[PDB]
């Protein structure tokens, strides 16, 4: 019998896995700091991964990637894009971002450009349009904050003129594969979005908890992709893979393939994996945004079953086995 | 790094005389006193518990005490009755009577410096003496009370030297008096303080073994003697042969005992042996691990899995893939870690020897410190209780000028010996 | 020439000086009964080897060494090991009794009644040594002598030779190989006690070394001597530089400068390329590229951790064989481009390189395969710290309970020791931290 | 990728390559510890050996 042990009880996802896991009657959870694991399902921060891997007769594996934050931190996510050649500053699917610490780097050299034609000069933490309005919102709170172009123009629903953005949840196996949930959720606005009040930011940010109108067109301001493909074929004429998944695959692959050599446990003495869930936003003319990329991600209700499911054949009997596929593979 | 072998009482003398029996034809010593045998092994390490005579010639390092000559005089005409030295022959005439205050008080102490000076010409010889190990038995009277006396008074003029006890524990499967448990009693009192390690052999597991898994319909001396000598060779393998540890005495405490009261361990064997019959099929390493962490193969009547195991120790005799031993030692404590503390990292250490004993190809001989022999205390303090509450038999003993109020010092001493076994149980 | 005297700490340390010396008279040309007959300087020199070889009049070249340990059963055979003329028997000490694991028993109770004679035969070494650099002091972390009574000598070495260089080479406790249950109690004593005693500092870490052993040279259950030789190899290449011709780390103080910008943060990681086994009959011989890049993956490492996840503070490459600058500046230029190798923001992203054409030797009848060239680097990143992290944890659970603690205030020891070694071992962990963020 | 201090001898060579440039206690304390240790060991077994003559 494989053996675990849990260290993140807020944890609505691997929750679920243990459950799973204890069901096949060949996995037994032992106490938080037994070190005679074979899976950890560990903490959100200060996770001790010197600690793994050093059990002899043990496999151990690791539901978080060593590493992952620079990805999954707002200040280090702008500085990843702008330093890698990977990525680079002509990266045409992350909107402009300056990271400014609270006590302006080329953050005013940008904005003065846009005086030159008075283009759309909204951003975001928040949501202001002078930058003393913002700049003077960060140093209110005292930690890092980061500004970006807010997209002025958005895709929009009807009925409702609506505003929502895209979570892909994606999971990476000890092997470096990545897996694409063909299940995704558009967390929805129920607010008409219109650009003269940005302080009303309730059509403005689309955050499911936020939204405290709630079902009005969508249950739970979430629509599934079987319901948001329908609506793009019979509105725009077009479709969800065409007109936006190619993109999140794009962006997806680039983003991880990027900090692979970084994190990669191909020749580690333990092994990690990691379910990570972007966000993303879609402007009108049919091009997807990064908006976020969330290391410790939660899962829309209706799915928890299945992608649960699909962790532990996928990560976790992968390297334990005992006695079609609900995931898209994006090839590297 | 030698060691003084002390064997006291009918008991003592009578698994004392087995174990030089067993270990002399592992080491192929003869009832002469000479080395017929075919590996250098044999004779490596033979010094720790042989001394060497001229001639060439090999004496036990052993130290023959009774308060009766009755059983000193069996053990003379038995088949290594010779190979003994005659002036280590340390005896009475009065006898005991099961009583632990004979022992202690009285009979006893006019035969203790007798005993100390036979002890004292052999440490004298000893080129680096690790320590003493007594056989003897808890439920009489000279094993039990002239032992613990002799064990105070060695530790009295040998501070820093190791206490190591083989002490077989009452049994009413197996009693010879009703007052067993107040000798039983009286000396663990004494064990807690002045042995670094005692092993529990209980009578009661004997008996259990042999009646039930060995299928003895009545078991006798020598059938429970039988396992106790098994045991008794399984547990000083490291010491006798060498080995990657390079062990002794001291460090086994070190590594077994985490508080010094803790220190009475559980033995056990695998495979289980009826004597004379001979099976022909060797176990498969997985087969010894097994076996030796079964409760049925525990030579001290408790539950491993009403405990946890504070540290543990396997030796593994014979020829075998010291890998899959690895492996197995490995699975077993990954599959059951519930069953070991989870604060003492590492708590389980296997050595390999590879001369198996006589009669078997394979053999696995466990050793462990669990919080599950506070069983044992507490059967044995039932026991007392039962009577004490009634002050039944004690005329036995204040008639050799004890007192009530050592007894319920012994009873209470004992009763936080278990209250301490199940502070690390919850810990 | 400046002299340089091995000192040899309990069994690890003993065993391990053993394949080392032998390593070092192979790669010399020193034959077991001390003579060498390459050396047209009879009875004395101021050659490079002569750093670690003395020479006597009857043309035999000893050892600037001494074997210490409790206990007579190791050192014995060295006493009537292959190379017993090597050694003049003042340089072979020994007791009765060991310390049974036990760091208390090492340093306070039996240290104290054999550190005198230690250092006298210390004394006699370094009255034969015009200019005397400093020590190499071989231990262990988890024995009681090698913990206990290392560190006693450490002190009274820093109080008498106050102007000489130590550094270690300490064996990190393992499981596979471990000896004792109170191992890392020792490790967090001795660390403690040693740590401002010693200039720099080569962990290995016995799980390091034992995996190697299995994977690289397919060996089922590695022994003293698998590990030992593999071990020496690696001690051979950091020490190649004071016993030959040449301009990088040619004194003790020069590890110090090159490998240690702070003084505590003193423990450089060691990797090591090609581990070849002598059972292979087919072999591919590893370029220049394919050797440096291995010394970037942690399975080569002496001890395991993700330098990808710290900042290096110091680089050196140490190669033995066919190697020439040219190939070594492309490999590093193709390595940087794929590797997560960041340094402190107050130190060059920089590699000091050292070339030696002899290439790596081996012992006849060994494991180790002959190779064309090998590389040991040694990199001072702070993702060594990970090893200090693993043993404070074992510390940490044990000493919750006071477990095996009666075992070393019975030996004169105090409770506060313990945890002032753990506090010292706690700051350490926090400086790492700083530096590596 | 600047080579530096490139030195050579007949046994190899050396050099340094620069990808980037930046951005005790005395002899009587010991004594006393030492001795402090084996006082409290004396006091223990003292106390042993008064606890055994009882
Ligand atoms: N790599 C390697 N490790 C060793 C060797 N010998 C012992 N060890 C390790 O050293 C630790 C125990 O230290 P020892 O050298 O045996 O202790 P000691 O200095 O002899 O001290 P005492 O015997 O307690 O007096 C264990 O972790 C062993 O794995 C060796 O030859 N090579
Ligand atoms: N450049 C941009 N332009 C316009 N709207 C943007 C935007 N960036 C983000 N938004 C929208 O406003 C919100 C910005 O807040 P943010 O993305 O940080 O929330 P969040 O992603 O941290 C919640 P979670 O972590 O659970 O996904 C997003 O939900 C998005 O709907
Ligand atoms: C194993 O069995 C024995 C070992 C030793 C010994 O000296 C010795 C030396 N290190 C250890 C040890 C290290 N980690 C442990 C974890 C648990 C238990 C022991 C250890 N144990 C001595 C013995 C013996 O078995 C029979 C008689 O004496
Ligand atoms: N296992 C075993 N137990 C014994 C043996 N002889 C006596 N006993 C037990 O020892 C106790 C009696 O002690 P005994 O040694 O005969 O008394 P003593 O001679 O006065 O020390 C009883 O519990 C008996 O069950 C023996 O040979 N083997
Ligand atoms: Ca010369
Ligand atoms: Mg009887
Ligand atoms: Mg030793």
């Amino acid at each position: 019998m494989y053996t675990f042990v849990v260290r993140d009880e807020n944890s609505s996802v691997y929750a679920e896995v243990s459950r799973l896991l204890l069901a096949t009657g060949q996995w037994k959870r032992l106490r938080k700091d037994n070190p005679r694991f074979n899976l950890m399902l560990g903490e959100r921060n200060r996770l001790p991964f010197g600690r793994l891997g050093h059990e002899p007769g043990l496999v151990q594996l690791v539901n978080y990637y060593r590493g992952a934050d620079k990805l999954c931190r707002k200040a280090s996510l702008v500085k990843l894009i702008k330093t890698s050649p990977e990525l680079s500053e002509s990266c045409t699917w992350f909107p402009e971002s300056y990271v400014i610490y609270p006590t302006r780097e080329v953050f005013l050299a940008a904005y003065n450009r846009r005086r030159e034609g008075r283009e759309g000069n909204v951003w975001i933490a928040l949501i202001s349009s002078e930058a003393s309005e913002l700049l003077d919102f960060i140093d209110e709170q005292g930690q890092v904050h980061v500004i970006q172009k807010y997209l002025e123009k958005p895709l929009l629903l009807e009925p409702g003129h609506r505003k929502f953005d895209i979570r892909s949840w994606v999971l990476v196996d000890h092997l470096y594969n990545i897996y694409l949930y063909r299940e995704g959720v558009l967390r929805t606005s129920s607010e008409p979005y219109n650009s003269a009040n940005f302080q009303d930011k309730t059509c403005h940010l689309t955050n499911h908890c936020i939204q405290k109108n709630y079902g009005r067109y969508e249950e739970g301001n979430e629509m599934f992709f079987e319901e948001f493909n329908q609506y793009l074929m019979d509105a725009l004429n077009t479709t969800l893979e065409n007109s936006i998944l190619l993109q999140i695959k794009h962006i997806i692959r680039s983003c991880l393939m990027c900090i692979e050599p970084a994190i990669s446990t191909k020749h580690l003495h333990y092994q990690s994996f990691q379910l990570f869930g972007f966000d993303f936003m879609v402007d009108e003319e049919l091009k997807v945004w990064l908006i976020e990329v969330n290391g410790a991600p939660a899962c829309a209700q209706k799915l928890y079953a299945e992608l649960c499911q699909g962790i532990v054949d996928v990560a976790i009997s992968s390297v334990f086995p005992l006695a079609t596929s609900i995931f898209i593979k994006l090839h590297h | 790094r030698e060691i003084v072998h002390i064997q006291a009482g009918q008991c003592g003398n009578q698994i004392g005389a087995k174990f030089w029996e067993v270990i002399s034809d592992e080491h192929g010593i003869d009832p002469t006193g000479s080395y017929h045998g075919d590996s250098d092994l044999q004779l490596e390490r033979i010094n720790v518990y042989y001394n060497e005579a001229t001639g060439n010639k090999y004496v036990p390092r052993a130290i023959l005490v009774d308060l009766e000559p009755g059983t000193m005089d069996s053990v003379r005409s038995g088949p290594f009755g010779q190979i003994f030295r005659p002036d280590n022959f340390v005896f009475g005439q009065s006898g005991a009577g099961n009583n632990w205050a004979k022992g202690h008080y009285t009979e006893g102490a006019e035969l203790v410096d007798s005993v100390l000076d036979v002890v004292r010409k052999e440490s004298e010889s000893c080129d680096c003496l690790q320590g003493f190990q007594l056989t003897h038995s808890l439920g009489g009277g000279t094993g039990s009370g002239m032992g613990t006396l002799l064990i105070s008074k060695i530790r009295e003029e040998y501070p820093d030297r190791i206490m190591n006890t083989f002490s077989v524990m009452p049994s009413p499967k197996v009693s010879d008096t009703v007052v067993e448990p107040y000798n039983a009693t009286l000396s663990v009192h004494q064990l807690v303080e002045n042995t670094d390690e005692t092993y529990c052999i209980d009578n009661e597991a004997l008996y259990d073994i042999c009646f039930r898994t060995l299928k003895l319909t009545t078991p006798t001396y020598g059938d429970l003697n039988h396992l106790v000598s098994a045991t008794m060779s399984g547990v000083t393998t490291c010491l006798r042969f060498p080995g990657q540890l390079n062990a002794d005495l001291r460090k086994l405490a070190v590594n077994m005992v985490p508080f010094p009261r803790l220190h009475f361990f559980m033995p056990g064997f695998a495979p289980l042996t009826s004597r004379g019959s001979q099976q022909y099929r060797a176990l498969t390493v997985p087969e010894l691990t097994q076996q030796m962490f079964d409760s049925k193969n525990m030579m001290a009547a408790c539950d491993p899995r009403h405990g946890r195991y504070l540290t543990v120790a396997a030796i593994f005799r014979g020829r075998m893939s010291m890998k899959e031993v690895d492996e197995q030692m490995l699975n077993v404590q990954n599959k059951n870690s519930s069953y070991f503390v989870e604060w003492i990292p590492n708590n389980v250490k296997t050595a390999v020897c590879d001369i198996p004993p006589r009669g078997l190809k394979m053999s696995a001989t466990f050793i462990g410190n669990s919080t599950a022999i506070q069983e044992l205390f507490k059967r044995i303090s039932e026991q007392f209780t039962a009577m004490f509450r009634r002050k039944a038999f004690l005329h036995w003993y204040t008639g050799e000028g004890m007192d009530e109020m050592e007894f319920t010092e012994a009873e209470s001493n004992m009763n936080d010996l278990v209250s301490e076994y199940q502070q690390y149980q919850d810990a | 020439m400046r002299e340089c005297i091995s000192i040899h700490v309990g069994q690890a340390g003993v065993q391990i000086g053993n394949a080392c010396w032998e390593l070092y008279c192979l790669e010399h040309g020193i034959q077991p009964d001390g003579q060498m007959p390459s050396d047209k300087t009879i009875g004395g020199g101021d050659d490079s080897f002569n750093t670690f070889f003395s020479e006597t009049g009857a043309g035999k070249h000893v050892p600037r060494a001494v074997f210490v340990d409790l206990e007579p059963t190791v050192i014995d055979e060295v006493r009537t090991g292959t190379y017993r003329q090597l050694f003049h028997p003042e340089q072979l000490i020994t007791g009765k009794e060991d310390a049974a694991n036990n760091y208390a028993r090492g340093h306070y109770t039996i240290g104290k009644e054999i550190i005198d004679l230690v250092l006298d035969r210390i004394r006699k070494l370094a009255d034969q040594c015009t200019g005397l650099q400093g020590f190499l002091v071989f231990h262990s972390f988890g024995g009681g002598t090698g913990s206990g009574f290392t560190s006693l000598l450490m002190e009274r070495l820093s109080v008498d030779y106050g102007k000489k260089s130590k550094l270690e080479f300490s064996i990190y406790p393992a499981p596979q190989v471990s000896t004792a249950v109170v191992e890392p109690y020792n490790s967090i004593l001795t660390t403690h006690t040693t740590l401002e005693h010693s200039d720099c500092a080569f962990m290995v870490d016995n799980e390091a070394i034992y995996d190697i052993c299995r994977r690289n040279l397919d060996i089922e259950r590695p022994t003293y001597t698998n590990l030992n030789r593999l071990i020496s190899q690696i001690v051979s290449s950091i020490t190649a530089s004071l016993r030959f011709d040449g301009a990088l780390n040619v004194d003790l103080t020069e590890f110090q400068t090159n490998l240690v910008p702070y003084p505590r943060i003193h423990f450089p990681l060691a990797t090591y390329a090609p581990v070849i086994s002598a059972e292979k009959a087919y072999h591919e011989q590893l370029s220049v590229a394919e050797i440096t890049n291995a010394c970037f993956e942690p399975a080569n490492q002496m001890v395991k951790c993700d330098p990808r996840h710290g900042k290096y503070m110091a680089c050196c490459l140490l190669y033995r064989g066919d190697v020439v600058p040219k190939d070594v500046n492309a490999a590093i230029a193709t390595i940087k481009t794929k590797r997560s190798i960041q340094f402190v923001d107050w130190c060059p992203t920089g590699f000091k390189v050292g070339i030696n054409y002899q290439p790596p030797t081996v012992v006849p009848g060994g494991d180790l395969a002959k190779v064309q060239r090998a590389v040991c680097m040694l990199s001072n990143t702070t993702a060594i710290a990970e090893a200090w992290a693993r043993l404070d944890h074992k510390f940490d659970l044990m000493y919750a309970k006071r477990a095996f603690v009666h075992w070393y205030v019975g030996e004169g020891m105090e409770e506060g020791e313990f945890s002032e070694a753990r506090e010292d071992m706690a700051a350490l962990e926090k400086d790492y931290e700083e530096v590596g963020v | 990728m600047e080579v530096i201090e490139l030195n050579k001898c007949t046994s190899g060579q050396s050099f340094e390559v620069i990808l980037k440039p930046p951005s005790d206690p005395s002899l009587e304390e010991i004594q006393k510890k030492l001795e402090a240790a084996e006082e409290r060991r004396k006091y223990q077994e003292a106390e042993l050996l008064k606890h055994l003559a009882e």
